[PDB]
């Protein structure tokens, strides 16, 4: 009947899981760039920038 | 190398340069080394007729 005795191994998933997704998360930034995504820069400029 | 161009087109001798002369007459490479020197000889190279 009583649940959340079980809160250190439900931690533990939780925090990969969170992690993972964050670090999945992190590839649409811009990091001070045009655009996120390569081809776009790719395809709207000449290499030398 | 040696040639002749016109006065306008001196722009295009360059690393990275994008135009008529430097893609389809003389390409440099993007990491070239080395120099350009460029003079004009209307008086010499250019005639009444």
């Amino acid at each position: 009947s009583t649940a959340s005795a079980l809160g250190k191994l439900q931690n533990v998933v939780n925090q990969n899981a969170q992690a993972l997704n964050t670090l999945v998360k992190q590839l649409s930034s811009n990091f001070g760039a045009i655009s996120s995504v390569l081809n776009d820069i790719l395809s709207r400029l000449d290499p030398p920038e | 190398d040696s040639f002749v161009i016109r006065g306008d087109e001196v722009r295009q001798i360059a690393p990275g340069q994008t135009g008529k002369i430097a893609d389809y007459n003389y390409k440099l490479p993007d990491d070239f080394t080395g120099c350009v020197i460029a003079w004009n000889s209307n008086n010499l190279d250019s005639k009444v007729g």
